[PDB]
């Protein structure tokens, strides 16, 4: 588990490098310049180009999920990763508007125990909010999240 | 035509980097070069190797093509340029399989250009060689300079030394 998590994490890094590398931005500017017969083209590659985008955030999305699944089967297998716990919630925190992820957190998360999240306690409750609380909101799994561990080490 | 030339000039000095260490001078890696004389802004006159095809017409030509005389069973090229073009405006994973299932029914016939032009198993093993060593370098040259439009009709191979010559 710990080895196809850190393959999966690996390849969307990769892939949110490739989103935010310069060579994308430029490409863009290059598009946007283009816009600005000629017609035909210029919708033919502002189609082209949304349809890549469309694939790319599909495979990372993919990528993500899959990474956080087997993050959370790799700290519910064991003990000897528990340092893997900051990669899983930077995961979570950076990608909460994702309801797959919030999903996964709910059903799986709470099953973890609750001392790996002691170290990170102050990261976990400085996001705490209400403005996004529902059945499968990230403020409201996390506010589970952090009472139970509350409730298991209140010291 | 003054990029052409400089990038002649970047491929001299790629070959005299390549001449000063022993270990490419033992395995004679160069890149095949030829003079580019920009004239002005608009005109200019360059250097015709001779004795020299493109790829493309060896392989893929219509009349005489190396796939058509070798495998006349086999898909023509224009039915595989035109599956290509067909699939260009739709998912990736339809333009995966149509690839997939063209290069299935087209098989590479290149290695009979030596077979058929160096008949001597000498002649024909020192040509492999020559070709497989200046492929080499020419890729690794041309990925660090970053070299793009790699088709068909931009590559030349040389029929005398079975080196490829890179053009445009
Ligand atoms: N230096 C050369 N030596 C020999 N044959 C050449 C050379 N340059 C071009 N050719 C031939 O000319 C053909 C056309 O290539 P080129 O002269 O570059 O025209 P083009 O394809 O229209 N390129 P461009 O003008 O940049 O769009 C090639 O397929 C070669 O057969
Ligand atoms: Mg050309």
């Amino acid at each position: 588990f710990l080895s196809l998590a850190r393959f999966s994490d690996t390849q969307y890094q990769r892939i949110e490098n490739y989103m935010k590398s310069s060579e994308f931005e430029n490409k863009q500017a290059l598009l946007k310049r283009a816009k600005e017969r000629y017609t035909v083209k210029v919708q033919r590659e502002l189609e082209l180009d949304e349809l890549a985008l469309r694939a790319l955030k599909e495979d990372r999305k993919r990528f993500l999920c899959k990474a956080v699944e087997n993050y959370i089967n790799c700290l519910l297998s064991g003990e000897e990763h528990d340092m893997w716990v900051f990669r899983l919630c930077s995961l979570w925190l950076e990608n909460s508007g994702v309801s797959e992820v919030n999903g996964m957190m709910k059903r799986d998360g709470m099953k973890i125990p609750t001392y790996k999240f002691l170290p990170l306690m102050y990261q976990l409750a400085a996001r705490m909010g209400t403005k996004m609380m529902g059945g499968l909101g990230f403020h409201e799994v996390l506010n589970n999240l952090i009472s139970r561990i509350s409730m298991d080490h209140p010291h | 035509l003054r990029q052409d030339a400089v990038m002649q000039q970047v491929f001299q000095m790629c070959n005299t980097l390549l001449q000063r260490n022993t270990e490419t001078r033992k395995r004679k890696l160069t890149i095949c070069t030829y003079k580019v004389v920009p004239l002005s802004q608009r005109s200019g006159v360059l250097e015709w190797c001779t004795g020299t095809v493109p790829i493309g017409e060896f392989l893929v030509n219509n009349e005489d093509g190396a796939h058509k005389r070798y495998r006349p069973n086999d898909f023509s090229a224009f039915q595989c340029q035109k599956k290509m073009m067909e699939v260009q405006k739709k998912s990736f994973e339809e333009k995966y399989e149509v690839f997939m299932d063209v290069c299935q029914n087209f098989q590479p016939v290149f290695r009979y250009f030596c077979m058929e032009k160096f008949l001597d198993p000498a002649i024909w093993f020192e040509k492999r060689l020559a070709y497989t060593r200046s492929v080499a370098t020419s890729s690794i040259v041309g990925y660090i300079l970053g070299l793009g439009d790699r088709h068909v009709q931009n590559i030349l191979i040389n029929e005398q030394s079975a080196e490829l010559v890179h053009i445009d």
